[PDB]
């Protein structure tokens, strides 16, 4: 009975969080009304990790929906699975955060955060044994970035010995909302370096390029990007939701994946990435799933892993397949590309298999990599930050909320320190 | 090749074959170790909470 | 009659313990409800099997066992398993959250909170004993509980039972089936703290069992159930002399006496034969004895040709007479490389039990007419320490994962202290065998 | 794609093996501490055999047989021959030898008893003392030389009647390269070399050790006639076989190679149960250099066995290709043999 408390904050966080709960509710056989209509015992064996039990076999997500404006959470509540969430777990304000980290972190968000913590406390108090927390959000906006990292700081103060885990969407100029996203992401990344144990880095540019290049989607939408994240989130949390021996809980996963406290930002990946039509019903093979999983084009951080080295790797295969062939193909990726795995962490590539594949697929695979190539992502953000901050451009939006320039200078320094830390271990 | 100490019972037997002759911390100390480690955990947590209070 | 108490720590210790007690019941004719129709002394006795089983007035035969794990799911399988009626709740101890493959968490953080309850439950078993011999401790090297809590328990048992012997069955980590990357840390941390507290430790490398299950059982991807039934056969061969009539290894002290002349060098190599597939639609005494000198049949892969022997015990079960054993040893001497140290007699202690090995019905192991387990104290097993110490060195040079341990209140100096002790152990093996 | 590591940078032979593997495009060289290798070209001293064969899904091979040192050390070879019934103290092709430890730390009284027997019976009584070299006919001068050192030595009967090449009246020795693969097939390279002395053999002066010691390093520095008769004091088999035909009316195969093959096979079959990797979790192959002396009756004597031998300069390419072909590619296959298989069963 190791429970996880899920939190989704802001527009991006709630739209991705809604699709995630839609995807896994289908996997666990939970309909939009919270009723179980599955056909397998595996669907219910570890369902308490994400769902509470209500009166009459009703399963309710242990999820908390947070925003500073009502719009997106009104859409969630009107969506397909919107009726399944606890009504009291909707915590929203009215003013918005105007894509401003300071508003989310210091002014607008500060007025709302205590009521969010009341709901978090109520959910934690019903946990037989709380693992920790899972937060979905973006770093480029105001609520998910600013109020999201404010929530992490206050949760760590109240639950200092619980695991804190995030799925964090990194901004990119290619798929951008406002010019201030590098400011918001740089301020948030420093919060994440200090107060999370695992962060999955989801780069919107990589998601876009995957939809355009590999999937042949001419004009991708946020809906297409979010379904790709939901599939990836379903795969990475398979170890938590179904019977398994590897990374069975959040703390063992972190012990296995994080050799240095600050280097805890993972590059995820998903397979299959298939274009529609013709070669779409083709039976997938483990060799094909494996080659896709480690191809750079299929990773969602827009970092070339050949420009760095993996510290640790967790690969999870879903479906009825040959675990012998899984071992062979996995040992064939390392033993052929040994230049891209560090040699001072023996056996740093772990593989797990789960028999339940995502709905409508015979098999699939998700990849979790702790790679020093992720410094490329932080370098991009740091460069875009400095191009504006050197001229103090758009700073008045933040100084008007009470911040001063010194705080920006420190966040910049911290991320350049993080980049230097990754480069140290890439040459070890 | 000598067989010595051949002992036989209903459930089996045993013998020996020689082919060639030849040529703690106290309870008090454990508690201090465990309590000293607990002290270091509590110090590190107090430092974290001081950092979050700032 | 003198009693033995079994302690099973962590997931590996509990599941192997569960497989062992299943086999013991089949070997002794004990039904899952605890009854034993061939036991005519209702309510008590001092037979050889009473070393492992006490008796209630209703005729139930209860293992002298305690199961400890820091999360409840594995011991819950005992509570609801086939032999659920053997055990009473006081024998099963569980916590809420586990050690997370972290020695420091199992030894310091959680171990401190649960150690007194474990000792209390052990004291309740010990108070049922008229002349307790000591303890048999089952655990993994790599798990946070198996490594961390076990070493705390061994220290405390030396304080509470100073005159009592303690034997280990330890599962050496293999990446083929391993969960964590930090298992070399946990293995060396727990070996250092347990070393002065264990009289004789039987190491089982999961790599060796995994390969015996692929090669000789034709199981493509062995499971823990496959591994644990083969391990329990080897364990049963080792403890059979404590549970049956005999004259060899009849008490725990004799294990140290016959296998460990050098107290720090107390890790005998086990070799077992024959392992025959039950799906396969009979070997001789000479052939099973010769198989004892094949690395492919050892519980730890190493080359005894390039080490030296200090002690050798042959434990046969089945249709075996002494005449055929001596003929086998003579032939094997003139073919194999069996060098003893100069200060030990070149010889073998042989034990024969006429009852052939019992097999779990529907299991993977075929029923054979004769089997043997060789316990040899050879310096070759130091290869397993060399492998383990090298993986430790690769990670510790960058202090990888160290923060997880320091964060639980452990000091960095315990790493180097433990590693220096292992370096000395490797030097001790080199001075003896080379 | 196969991977290999290099852990002996001073190896003439396997520097060429390494470049040949890379030239096939199907072998990648890794850092010397990367454990994910198929092939280890290991170090000479303290090779970590204990760490081989434990990488899941990797067939692992190493270019050394653990325990072959027993054959490739001066003192160990003497002890191996005297204690192995296959070889025995009455072995006819190895000179009478004795292991002598210096007094600051043994077969002293055994050697002196045999020395007195020769001095009494008017027989030649010249011995040689060598270890990890002094040629003398007085036992006291041989023992005092060993006491001045601190390592184990061997005293060996000096072949007072060597076969001398003409012209020059000069001593030599024969080097044979032998490759034992992972299946314990014994392959004798068909090309040997004669390391010859360029100075006339002088049995009346064992103080000048240049006409007595045929080592290539000794001839290149001390012999003032170095290279007069053959390039680098190296005579190959074609010339030597032609010489035996012209001068002694016989062939190299009949008068010498039969004994050489017999000696190679006796030594390696003797230690096979001790060093074979037939059922091991890793595999070994190794290249050996056997050293022979020939007396004037065309009897072949084993002198020593080298475990990390160098090769003749003009024979590196051929031999190192054969190592890749029968020892490495046989285990890791790619996408008229130069060896002579010495059969045994
Ligand atoms: C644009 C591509 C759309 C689909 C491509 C071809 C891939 O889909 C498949 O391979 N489907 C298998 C072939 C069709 N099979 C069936 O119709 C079918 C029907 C009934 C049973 C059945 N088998 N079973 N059971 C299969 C799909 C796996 C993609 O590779 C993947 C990238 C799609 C994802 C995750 C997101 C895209 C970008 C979105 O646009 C999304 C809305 C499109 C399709 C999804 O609905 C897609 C879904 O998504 C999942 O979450 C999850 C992995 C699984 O349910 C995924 C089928
Ligand atoms: N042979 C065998 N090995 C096991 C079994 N269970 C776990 N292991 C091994 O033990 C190591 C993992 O340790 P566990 O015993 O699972 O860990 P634990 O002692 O429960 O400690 P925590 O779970 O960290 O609190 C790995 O090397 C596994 O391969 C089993 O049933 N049989
Ligand atoms: N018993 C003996 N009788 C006659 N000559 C001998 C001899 N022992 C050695 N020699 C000669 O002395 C030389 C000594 O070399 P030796 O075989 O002892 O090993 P080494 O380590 O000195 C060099 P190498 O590897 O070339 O043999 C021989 O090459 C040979 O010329
Ligand atoms: N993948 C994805 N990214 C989004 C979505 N909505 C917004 N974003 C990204 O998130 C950032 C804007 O943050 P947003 O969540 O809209 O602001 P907030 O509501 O104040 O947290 C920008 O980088 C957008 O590109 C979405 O539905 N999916
Ligand atoms: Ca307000
Ligand atoms: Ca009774
Ligand atoms: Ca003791
Ligand atoms: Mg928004
Ligand atoms: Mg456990
Ligand atoms: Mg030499």
């Amino acid at each position: 009975m190791r429970e996880i408390v899920h939190i989704q904050a802001g527009q991006c966080g709630n739209q991705i969080g809604a699709k995630f709960w839609e995807v896994i509710s289908d996997e666990h056989g939970i309909d939009p009304t919270g009723s179980y209509h599955g056909d397998s015992d595996l669907q219910l064996e570890r369902i308490n990790v994400y769902y509470n039990e209500a009166t009459g076999n009703k399963y309710v997500p242990r999820a908390i929906l947070v925003d500073l404006e009502p719009g997106t959470m009104d859409s969630v509540r009107s969506g397909p699975f919107g009726q399944i969430f606890r009504p009291d777990n909707f915590v929203f304000g009215q003013s918005g955060a105007g894509n401003n980290w300071a508003k989310g972190h210091y002014t607008e968000g500060a007025e709302l955060v205590d009521s969010v913590l009341d709901v978090v406390r109520k959910e934690s108090e019903s946990c037989d044994c709380l693992q920790g927390f899972q937060l979905t959000h973006s770093l480029g906006g105001g609520t998910g970035s600013g109020m999201g990292t404010l929530l992490i700081s206050k949760i760590r103060e109240e639950y200092p010995d619980r695991i804190m885990n995030t799925f964090s969407v990194m901004p990119s100029p290619k798929v951008s909302d406002t010019v201030v996203e590098p400011y918001n992401a740089t301020l948030s990344v420093h919060q994440l370096v200090e107060n999370t144990d695992e962060t999955y880095c989801i780069d919107n540019e990589a998601l876009y390029d995957i939809c355009f290049r590999t999937l042949k989607l001419t004009t991708p939408t946020y809906g297409d990007l979010n379904h790709l994240v939901s599939a990836t989130m379903s795969g990475v949390t398979t170890c938590l939701r179904f019977p398994g021996q590897l990374n069975a809980d959040l703390r063992k996963l972190a012990v296995n994946m994080v050799p240095f406290p600050r280097l805890h930002f993972f590059m995820p990946g998903f397979a299959p990435l298939t274009s529609r039509g013709s070669q779409q019903y083709r039976a997938l093979t483990v060799p094909e799933l494996t080659q896709q999983m480690f191809d750079s084009k299929n990773m969602m951080a827009a970092c070339d892993p050949r420009h760095g080295r993996y510290l640790t790797v967790a690969a999870i295969f879903r479906g009825r397949m040959s675990m012998k062939e899984v071992d062979e193909q996995m040992l064939n990726v390392q033993n052929k590309n040994s230049s891209y795995f560090v040699e001072w962490i023996p056996n740093n590539v772990k593989t797990a298999v789960c028999d339940i594949p995502p709905r409508g697929l015979k098999m699939s695979a998700t990849f979790i990599g702790n790679s020093t190539a992720i410094q490329e992502l932080f370098k991009r953000i740091s460069e875009q930050f400095t191009a504006m901050f050197r001229r103090k451009a758009f700073l008045h939006w933040y100084t008007g909320e009470g911040m001063d320039e010194m705080e920006f200078t420190e966040a910049e320094s911290n991320m350049n320190d993080l980049v230097s830390e990754y480069q140290q271990y890439q040459d070890a | 090749m000598e067989v010595i100490e051949l002992n036989k019972c209903t459930s089996g037997q045993s013998f020996e074959v020689i082919l060639k002759p030849p040529s703690d911390p106290s309870l008090e100390e454990i508690q201090k170790k465990l309590e000293a480690a607990e002290e270091r955990r509590k110090y590190q947590e107090a430092e974290l909470l001081k950092h979050l209070a700032e | 009659m003198r009693e033995c108490i079994s302690i099973h720590v962590g997931q590996a210790g509990v599941q192997i313990g569960n497989a062992c007690w299943e086999l013991y019941c089949l070997e002794h004719g004990i039904q899952p409800d605890g009854q034993m129709p061939s036991d005519k002394t209702i309510g008590g006795g001092d037979d050889s099997f009473n070393t492992f089983f006490s008796e209630t007035g209703a005729g139930k035969h209860v293992p002298r066992a305690v199961f400890v794990d820091l999360e409840p799911t594995v011991i819950d399988e005992v509570r609801t398993g086939t032999y659920r009626q053997l055990f009473h709740p006081e024998q099963l101890i569980t916590g809420k959250e586990d050690a997370a493959n972290n020695y420091a968490r199992g030894h310091y953080t959680i171990g401190k909170e649960i150690i007194d309850l474990v000792l209390d439950r052990i004291r309740k078993l010990a108070d049922q004993c008229t002349g307790l011999q000591g303890f048999l401790v089952f655990h993994s090297f790599g798990g946070g509980t198996g490594s961390g809590f076990t070493s705390l328990l061994m220290e405390r048992l030396s304080v509470d039972y100073g005159k009592k012997s303690k034997l280990e069955f330890s599962i050496y980590p293999a990446p083929q089936v391993s969960t964590a990357v930090v298992e070399p840390y946990n293995s060396i941390l727990t070996t250092h703290t347990t070393l002065e507290h264990s009289d004789c430790a039987f190491m089982v490398d999961n790599e060796a069992i995994y390969d015996i299950c692929r090669r000789n059982l034709d199981i493509e991807r062995p499971t823990y159930t496959n591994l644990n039934r083969l391990i329990s056969q080897i364990v049963s061969s080792i403890t059979a002399s404590l549970r049956f009539d005999g004259a060899l290894n009849v008490d725990l002290t004799e294990f140290q006496t016959n296998l460990v002349p050098y107290p720090r060098i107390h890790f005998p190599l086990a070799t077992y034969a024959p392992v025959i597939s039950a799906e396969k639609a009979q070997l001789s005494v000479a052939e099973i004895t010769n198989a004892c000198f094949e690395p492919a049949n050892q519980m730890v892969k190493c080359d005894p040709r390039h080490g030296k022997y200090m002690a050798c015990c042959l434990l046969y079960r089945g249709d075996v007479v002494p005449k055929d054993v001596n003929a086998a040893i003579a032939t094997i001497k003139t073919k194999r490389s069996i060098q003893f140290v100069d200060w030990c007699p070149t010889g073998f202690k042989v034990g024969i039990n006429y009852q052939p090995p019992t097999v779990v019905p529907g299991g993977d192991l075929a029923k054979v007419q004769r089997a043997v387990c060789m316990l040899s104290n050879t310096t070759a097993i130091a290869e397993a320490w060399a492998r383990l110490d090298h993986k430790f060195d690769l990670m510790y040079a960058k202090r990888a994962f160290v923060h997880w341990y320091v964060g639980e209140g452990m000091e960095e100096g315990e790493f180097s202290e433990a590693r220096e002790d292992m370096a000395a152990l490797e030097k001790d093996y080199e001075e003896v065998g080379v | 794609m196969y991977t290999f590591v290099v852990r002996d940078e001073n190896s003439s032979v396997y520097a060429e093996v390494s470049r040949l593997l890379l030239a096939t495009g199907q072998w990648k060289r890794l850092r010397k501490d990367n454990p994910r290798f198929n092939l280890m070209l290991g170090e000479r001293n303290r090779l970590p055999f204990g760490r081989l064969g434990h990488e899941p899904g990797l067939v692992q091979l190493v270019n050394y047989y653990r325990g072959a040192d027993k054959l490739c050390r001066k003192a160990s070879l003497v002890k191996l021959i005297k204690t192995s019934p296959e070889l025995s103290e009455s072995c006819t092709w190895f000179p009478e030898s004795y292991v002598i430890y210096p007094t600051n730390l043994d077969e002293r009284e055994v050697f002196l008893a045999a020395y007195n027997r020769r001095r009494e019976g008017r027989e030649g009584n010249v011995w040689i003392a060598k270890s990890s070299i002094l040629i003398s006919s007085e036992a006291s001068e041989l023992l005092d030389f060993i006491d001045e050192q601190g390592q184990v030595h061997v005293i060996q009967k000096y072949l007072e009647k060597p076969l001398l090449l003409e012209p020059g009246h000069r001593k030599f020795d024969i080097r044979s390269w032998v490759l034992v693969d992972h299946l314990y097939n014994i392959y004798l390279y068909r090309e040997g070399v004669l390391r010859t002395s360029s100075e006339p053999y002088n049995s009346a002066n064992f103080q000048d050790k240049t006409c007595h010691l045929t080592n290539h390093c000794i001839q290149k520095e001390y012999s003032k006639n170095y290279g007069r008769y053959e390039e680098g004091n190296e005579m190959f088999f074609e010339e030597f076989n032609q010489y035996l035909m012209d001068a002694l009316n016989t062939t190299l195969e009949n008068s010498i190679l039969l004994q050489i093959k017999h000696i190679i096979r006796s030594c390696l079959m003797c230690i096979e149960p001790a060093i074979s990797t037939k059922h091991l979790h890793y595999q070994s192959f190794q290249l050996f250099g056997f050293d022979f002396m020939v007396d004037e009756e065309l009897k072949v004597w084993l002198i020593e066995v080298n475990g990390a031998p160098a090769c003749a300069q003009k024979l590196y390419a051929e031999l190192c290709q054969g190592i890749v072909d029968v020892a490495i590619s046989s285990v890791f296959p790619l996408a008229t043999s130069i060896f002579i298989k010495l059969h045994h069963h």
